């Protein structure tokens, strides 16, 4: 998927079971999949980061289609949750897919140290965010039953960086010619 | 200590300011 | 309210559904000022007869479609008046309005990312220092890619999308002025864009300032007869066109 | 100003107010990103926030502290010769000014389309002793814009600099470092370009068309010596009084050639920083 | 002609045909024939030039003689015109030879970049200027039928240069003795 | 003083000798007024880039020359910009400046009568009710007559001068705006002329409002080598050109 | 002043106003250049101009930024000897002050008849090690106007400079650089001359009659050493506080001899910068 | 910073001014 | 710039003045 575009879409499926899980990523903004992102790509130019962050999701589904996902931010402290109940217990947002289309999930800033390191560090572990089905994806007749959701991340006015340093995400195992 | 553009030209000066 | 109405020439466009409109870099296109200017002659400014709503060639949206681009100073190298004034003058300056129409039904699912890009220096598909060729970054109404086949003898650009054709993870492309066409809410996309360039008036022939890209993100998915074709139509309007450096006339290519 | 500038508290970020619950109609968390705009949602909106008076400056997040940092952009080298002194194209260097010829820094800028700035320079000659004694070795770094006599070899007549700039550094004296305006010609430096030389289906096309700020020729005066040497006069560049318009996506793939955008390894099926996951389900 | 003086005169001839062409030179002020000129010789001391320019022509013809040339400035963009019509289409000046004698043609400043390079550059190409017959050279009886026109170039208050650099137009492939 | 200077575009013309200048019907050409107007669209008014000094094809003045005419709306059906805007629009309106240059020496003797004429309905050379053909009253830069030969199959006008081509004793022609070129005093002839027509803006293609005639009255007489050719050159400048009724584009003929 | 001087906006050029058409009598485009004067015609006159507010300074187009630039005018050389130290006319140099002995710069001035200015100097010793160790090598550059004891050899008695100027530079210490008035004698430096020594049909005639500002003698103190050396103390000159009267045509042909105007190769049928064209018709 | 003719003589001074 | 006898003693000072 990765070398292609798809590498960007997340198809919301069938799900025979119920209350099943979609995906997860970890918040440490310098961690693929995050990293490469206009933000990540950047942050990797500084040693320390801080503030809240914003995750936005969009339904590239259908019109007649319907769904309800539950997204959650599991602060640093434990393990990325295996189950929904366990994750619903912390910070989250139920998302009702409808005429709108975009739900934006905020990632409050929870930390001990006013500031976190941009570099992988067990200490400065920001946590995980995950998504699960609240209900389902119901589609009336003759509509596809899988559809995609795009996801994004922009900053919050909270946000701020410091201690400039040279990037991670780019090794010029060159040189460069003429 | 500052604003003492010891040199004539403007191209020569410290990192600008912020505003 | 979503409905929108736009009137540019002797031409008007309507849209009973939309996702706002966007003004590139929050600046509205206008005419050049005697401050930032440089040239010395009185620019010809065809009003209306020129900066009007020209519609290009349409295209098909495939489950195999990969993406297609048009380069603006160039897409209207034929569009009457504007596209003549282009050829008769050295200096040309102008801003645009991009109306991207693509409907289907509420039983369809698809997503198009539309974006404009200042100086879109494409990369060649072949390793080396050989830059894309003129004649291939100068397609015309017709645009480029689709998912097409071609001579590799030609100093041919990258038909490569995900890298942005310039080798920047598409997806950061959101930095350029843009919007999508999520067939479940949207109908069109409207970009409006001023004149961006380190020079007051450039060569309408050698230099294409704006470059526009439309890329299928989530693939078109119906359950209908593939007799149902869902085109994609682009319409454009030079705005505040201004020309100068009158003379013979270049030549078509 | 001082305090604010010395304490570096010029650009401060807002604080996070206190919130209460909302069992109300308007849902700020819902917007349609298709508008191409960016959401405006905050902590205070989504949760029951507290009250934190902030104190983080976005000072270091300024195009001047992002850009205004010296970087190797060229490493002039001279493996002297004593056998043939002078001769054509020898013991004197001439490199084409402009980045690209060096990564890191190149990538930084490229983050923007256009740009403009006065450039501060710094030289760093490094005399490697390949002999049993070097001693005194004078140096002459003379800049040269376009249409200008570029020395054919060492001692041309162009090293008189009757009207050119030549900086001189003699082993001992500190590192030369001078500045320089915004050169170019029009308004700003083309961080890219989508133009060509002409209609010639063999014309040039790229950010090498709008930037030809002449070349800089080196040359080690002092003349002929006994014990050999080799020099490597490093080059650093800093952007002071910089400006920026319109941004753009960073460069993930390792560059190719000078000028140009090209990506395309010698097989390396191509490569980017993205890492692979077994499953989306666990991070 | 070149090592002599003639190298300065332009004889206006017969011309069996009509609407025929006289000469052409290109505007890039550092380009022989231009270059050597007090201006050119100079400009070649700076890296960049700008503004308008002035070309003046004088009739070293006769008194009883008559003519009408068409001079034109073909801005940068295309090729030096092969034909008059094609060239008349841009900037020009019809010149009526008469009791006056000197017609001065201005070369407006047309460019993208406020500034142009003094050094040969495909980009900073200033264009061409050419001269053609409007009518003819008519001479009543027993007057020569060829005559000369001198041409000159001075600057405009427009004009200005910058970025001093060492000249082009002079290689001291000496030395110099005693 | 006789010297004259005229500046119209990016173009200027000089004349070290002249017979005043003439303004047709003592009215100076200008743009249409919202009073006398009729159309509803905003006219495109190319300034400078259009209403500039175009020079036509030159001609020879013979001792056998008989006379030559050019029809204005038509003489510039090729002259860049103006002559494109002509073809792209239905309604066109514009006034002109006619600079007629013809020198020789003070040892020459000749006289040219120059005149412009509102609605110059020419007559056919053949008896009947067959009117001159399109294609022949639409010569172009090149003009018509000279003293030429041609198919009598063509619904061909009268090459006949003395009758004015319309059958009015030339000589009463002095009623139309005019002047001569008496080689003993004169050098040129300058006619300036507003827009005359019962309609605010006519068809630049079907209708030629102004018609210009130049007729050798007293035959050229030198004592020189007939190696000495004394051309006649016409230069024209649309003035206050205004166009409207934008659309596809007509076709050349 | 500052801003105007720091921003370098002292001498600004007018702007190009707007024009309209002219169907009028007086023809500015017509003048008779035979009057020897120069036309006065402008854009606004000839065309239908627009309106451009300018912003180009003619600051760098000042006899001071045209002239005020350091240029090699001499390269003093000393191939030391240890065999015979002292001896007559050895290990100490003596060159005749005044340009010509160097191009580029010479050509620049020559652009004017007369001239005047305080001269700023700068030395650039370059010690080439032809030995396995040079170490400490003191230097003595002592100027000497006319009628003055010019050292016969190194250690005369004239190197006491009891009333002369001698600048001293020791390997390590930066580059010496001093200034100097307008010397000469009357009013300004003769950039040429059409006079002679006298009526003697063997008298001198040229810009070498009005300029004899004595000579400058070098000499490397420190005395006798083991490991040899060779020095090349370059010379640069800058004109500060300069003046100018009456201009003249530049010099297209490569000079000859010192002083003098002479042009005349060893066959080189003579040569100038002008290029040859096939035809005037195409450029 | 300026007009500090650290040296006595006038011949020694910066590049003159402009007017 | 002047009269800044950086040193205490008088014997140390520039070339005197003129009057
Ligand atoms: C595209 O923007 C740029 C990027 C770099 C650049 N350089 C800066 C360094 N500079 C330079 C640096 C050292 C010595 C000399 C003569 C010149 C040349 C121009 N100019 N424009
Ligand atoms: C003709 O005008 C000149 C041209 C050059 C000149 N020079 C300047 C340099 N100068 C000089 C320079 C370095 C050292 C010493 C002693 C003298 C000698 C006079 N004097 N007059």
């Amino acid at each position: 998927n990765v070398g292609n575009v798809s590498m960007y879409t997340v198809q919301l499926g069938n799900q025979t079971g119920m209350a099943q899980k979609v995906f997860s990523i970890k918040v440490d903004i310098t961690s693929t999949p995050l990293a490469t992102t206009l933000i990540g790509e950047i942050a990797s130019y500084y040693t320390h980061w801080t503030g809240s962050l914003r995750f936005s999701f969009m339904f590239c589904g259908t019109a007649n289609t319907t769904l309800k996902l539950l997204l959650a931010y599991t602060p640093p402290g434990i393990d990325e949750p295996t189950t929904r109940k366990d994750a619903m217990l912390g910070t989250h947002v139920v998302w009702d897919v409808g005429l709108q289309s975009t739900i934006s999930l905020v990632v409050p800033w929870v930390s001990a140290s006013h500031f976190r390191l941009t570099a992988d560090n067990k200490y400065s572990m920001a946590g995980y965010i995950t998504c699960w089905y609240q209900t389902n994806l119901v589609v009336p007749p003759s509509t596809p039953q899988t559809a995609d959701m795009l996801c994004f991340v922009s900053a919050c006015k909270d946000f701020c960086l410091r201690m400039a340093r040279d990037t991670d995400l780019h090794i010029q195992s060159g040189p460069i010619e003429q | 200590y500052f604003n003492i553009n010891y040199f004539k030209d403007a191209a020569s000066s410290g990192a600008s300011r912020l505003d | 309210d979503r409905i929108m109405q736009i009137t540019r020439g002797d031409s008007t466009i309507s849209s009973d559904d939309v996702a706002n409109a966007v003004v590139g870099y929050g600046v509205w296109p206008h005419y050049l000022t005697p401050q930032d200017a440089t040239a010395i002659n009185k620019p010809t400014q065809p009003d209306t007869s020129s900066n009007r709503f020209y519609t290009l060639e349409s295209k098909h949206w495939n489950g195999s479609s990969k993406g297609w681009w048009w380069k603006l100073p160039d897409a209207l190298k034929d569009m009457g008046i504007f596209g003549e004034n282009m050829y008769y003058h050295f200096l040309g300056r102008s801003g645009y309005t991009v109306h991207v129409q693509c409907n289907a039904s509420k039983f369809h699912q698809g997503t198009l990312l539309v974006a404009m890009i200042p100086e879109h220096q494409l990369a060649s598909a072949k390793h080396g220092s050989v830059t894309a060729g003129y004649k291939l970054t100068h397609p015309g109404e017709a645009g480029r890619d689709v998912s097409q086949e071609r001579d590799a003898s030609l100093r041919q650009p990258s038909d490569d999308s995900w890298l942005n054709f310039d080798g920047t993870l598409l997806g950061n492309l959101l930095i350029f002025p843009h919007q999508f066409i999520n067939l479940r809410s949207n109908n069109s996309a409207t970009l409006i864009v001023p004149y961006v360039n380190a020079v007051p008036m450039d060569s309408m022939l050698r230099h294409n300032n704006w470059c526009l890209v439309i890329i299928p993100i989530s693939p078109l998915r119906s359950e209908t007869t593939s007799s149902n074709i869902v085109p994609i139509t682009v319409s454009i309007s030079p705005m505040c066109a201004e020309f100068s450096g009158a003379r013979a006339k270049n030549i078509k290519q | 100003n001082y305090i604010d500038e010395v304490l570096n508290e010029v650009l401060v970020v807002p604080n996070i107010k206190e919130s209460h619950h909302t069992t109300s109609n308007s849902a700020p968390l819902l917007d349609a990103a298709e508008t191409g705009h960016t959401s405006n949602v905050q902590p205070e909106d989504a949760i029951e926030t507290r009250y934190v008076i902030t104190s983080q400056t976005r000072d270091e997040m300024s195009i001047e502290s992002f850009l205004g940092r010296s970087g190797c952009v060229h490493i002039s080298r001279i493996k002297v010769d004593y056998t043939d002194y002078n001769g054509q194209d020898i013991n004197f260097t001439k490199w084409k000014i402009t980045l690209q010829e060096m990564a890191q820094i190149r990538r930084k800028f490229e983050l923007f389309t256009y740009v403009r700035f006065d450039s501060e320079i710094t030289l760093v000659p490094c005399i490697a002793g390949r002999g049993d004694d070097i001693g005194h070795i004078v140096m002459q770094y003379m800049y040269v814009p376009p249409g200008a006599p570029i020395p054919s070899k060492r001692n041309d007549f162009s090293w008189q600099s009757g009207t050119n700039m030549s900086i001189f550094w003699q082993h001992g004296q500190p590192f030369p470092r001078f500045s320089i305006p915004f050169l170019s010609i029009a308004s700003a430096y083309y961080m890219f370009y989508d133009g060509y030389d002409g209609d010639n289906t063999s014309s040039k096309y790229g950010s090498v068309v709008t930037n030809d700020m002449g070349t800089i020729c080196s040359r080690i005066v002092t003349e002929k010596q006994k014990l050999s040497v080799v020099i490597t006069t490093h080059i650093y560049h800093k952007a002071k009084h910089t400006k920026a318009w319109c941004p753009r996506p960073p460069r993930a793939v390792p560059y190719t050639h000078s000028h140009v955008t090209n990506y395309m390894p010698e097989t390396g099926d191509v490569t980017t920083a993205i890492v692979r996951r077994n499953t989306i389900t666990t991070a």
